[PDB]
């Protein structure tokens, strides 16, 4: 909820 | 006069559940005892401790090292309650807020968390953070106006943009002044949350210890949570060795994502003696979905007809019956199992949104309900494979002998499927075989967890599997995954830059916090993303399949939006009955 605004994608 | 409100809780849509007399959440035991260890698995590897860097494979749980201004409940889609903040004063349009900082808030070294740390943190993300941050918050300021009061000003109304800053980690300036946010960390940073990293072995394990004097242990949001003294993560290179280690007792809890394991392999001494508990519960909430991304920036997948034909070759009904004990449901929406999924014909409100862009839309947006291909269930569906051939021929990919080649150039039709080595991928040879029967060559490349992370981030693939996380309403975060200006965010899996998508998402942002406008906007966007075949839909299950060694107790209520493992506690009487 905002997380894609402050960190790159990671699986 | 402009109206100024003061509140202790917020919700993205509607009113917060815990707005009055909030002592603790409904899904905790406030008297849960402290103590004991839980041991968990992780797949792949890790190489650093900075979740916010521009590169690296960050450790398990390194997104939870820091407390935030407000924290969310797990039984609501988007509701915020006090953590570092006590309260906020705000404009009616949420274009400014003044947040009051708790004077008891502390970092792990016993130093205070202040308004200056919040101002510092915002500048650190704007100058050294991932590139999307300074684009989203262009025009926003964050200023310490008193020792314990921080003022946020937006250049536009943005309720959701404000709430998103309530989830930012609050960094200690005294540590982070000496470390660039963009660089990986070999050692844990100075932090603040209820667990601290106390030991590790790079690539192999991380151990978290409970902070026993944690300043916020008695706040309502923390009562009944963070009960274990120790949380340990052990890394496994693939899911088969992880499953066998679980059954041998090497770790305590497993989320079962493999249908054959659940159906046939929960057997043996440890199940007979009831040392291991198996639990299946229906979930009626927004659902994570699996897809295969097409890289539409590569020539092989630039034509919608070729993406449609490759989708027809994927025989889901055969895989579900022959391989997966009919366990799975087909993915069919970017708002799966919500009111925002476009599962009926468009209504008048959707047609006002879509009609002006008719020249740039597939005709079926207006005439049909999106349905992924359905087969008889035998691997040789004549109608679907004949339709695939028809579309390939129209796109200029024709048979010469047994191989498909470009009708102009003679080049064979070929692509690479990029896979994590760690995954169960029983569906991959069946899909390769179907494509070979159409004259299409699919090479398979399995790579380690560092390589898959680097190549996923740079879009260095033709096709790769992606998870689309549950999105319970059409959020302003959609811009990061789909809008043209955010193409390099690492969240745009197909590489799409479309003015149609951009227009609908701009209209969703303008409707932030308004459900009656967001219903037709979400359904209209679902139709554009599905009918363009940007990704190949796989599957989901609206059931949570969990198993655990019988050493735990749980509250009577499970939250809706998470499994609630942070509410569990170590049960010394149950634990006493297990082998030592």
């Amino acid at each position: 909820l905002g997380e894609p605004r402050y960190a790159f994608n990671f699986n | 006069m402009q109206a100024i409100k003061e509140s202790y809780a917020f919700a993205v849509l509607g009113e917060p559940r815990y707005a009055f007399n909030f002592n603790h959440f409904d899904y905790v035991n406030p008297a849960a005892p402290k103590g004991g260890q839980i041991t968990l698995s992780a797949l792949g590897t890790f190489d650093n401790f900075n979740r916010y860097a521009l590169r690296g494979n960050p450790g398990a749980r390194t997104e939870q090292l820091y407390d935030t201004l407000f924290t969310t409940s797990d039984d609501e889609p988007g509701s915020y309650y006090p953590l570092i903040a006590e309260s906020a004063r705000y404009a009616d349009d949420y274009s400014w807020v003044e947040v009051a900082i708790n004077p008891r808030a502390r970092f792990h070294d016993g130093s205070p968390i202040t308004a200056r740390d919040v101002e510092f943190t915002f500048q650190k993300f704007m100058t050294e953070g991932v590139p999307q941050f300074r684009l989203v918050y262009k025009g926003t300021t964050v200023k310490a106006i008193a020792p314990l009061t921080v003022r946020i000003e937006l250049a536009k109304p943005g309720k959701e943009d404000m709430l998103s800053l309530f989830s930012l980690p609050v960094f200690p300036e005294k540590y982070w002044k000496d470390h660039k946010l963009s660089d990986p960390l070999a050692t844990p940073p100075l932090a603040s949350g209820p667990y601290r990293v106390t030991s590790w072995k790079m690539g192999q394990n991380i151990v978290y210890s409970r902070v026993k004097d944690y300043w916020a242990a008695n706040l309502p949001v923390n009562r009944g949570r963070w009960n274990f003294d120790t949380i340990r993560y052990d890394y496994y290179l693939d899911d088969n060795v992880a499953f066998e280690a679980f059954k041998a007792g090497a770790f305590d809890l497993r989320m079962e994502n493999d249908a054959k394991n659940w159906a046939t392999r929960y057997t043996g001494k440890n199940f007979d003696k009831k040392y291991i508990i198996k639990d299946e519960q229906k979930n009626e909430s927004a659902q994570d979905t699996r897809w295969l991304a097409f890289n539409i920036q590569r020539p092989v997948f630039s034509d919608r007809r070729v993406r449609e034909a490759i989708t027809l070759a994927f025989d889901f009904e055969w895989m579900n019956k022959a391989l997966f004990y009919n366990a799975w449901s087909r993915t069919n929406s970017y708002f799966q199992n919500t009111e925002y999924a476009a599962r009926n014909y468009p209504d008048a409100a959707e047609l006002v949104l879509l009609a002006p862009m008719k020249k740039d839309l597939p005709s079926e947006v207006f005439t049909q309900i999106y349905q992924p291909p359905v087969s008889k269930g035998d691997g040789y569906d004549r109608d679907n494979l004949l339709k695939a051939d028809k579309l390939l021929n129209e796109a200029g990919w024709v048979l010469k002998g047994q191989q498909r080649v470009n009708a102009t150039t003679g080049q064979p039709l070929s692509f690479e499927l990029l896979l994590p080595a760690s995954s169960n991928s029983q569906w991959v040879l069946p899909f390769q075989h179907s494509l070979q029967r159409l004259g299409i060559n699919m090479d398979i490349r399995k790579v380690d967890n560092s390589q898959i992370t680097n190549r996923m981030r740079s879009r260095d693939y033709d096709m790769m599997p992606r998870v689309w996380r549950a999105m319970p309403w059409p959020s302003s975060d959609l811009q990061i995954s789909w809008s043209s200006e955010y193409i390099n965010s690492t969240y745009n899996a197909p590489g799409v830059q479309s003015p149609v998508i951009d227009s609908l998402i701009n209209q969703i942002i303008a409707a932030q916090g308004n459900k009656e406008k967001l219903l037709p906007l979400g359904r209209a966007l679902d139709r554009v993303l599905t009918w363009n075949y940007y990704m190949l839909p796989m599957w989901y299950m609206a059931e949570d399949r969990l198993a655990w060694w019988d050493k735990f107790s749980q509250p009577a209520v499970r939250p809706i939006y998470s499994l609630g493992i942070d509410t569990w506690w170590y049960d010394v009487n149950k634990a006493a009955k297990l082998p030592s």
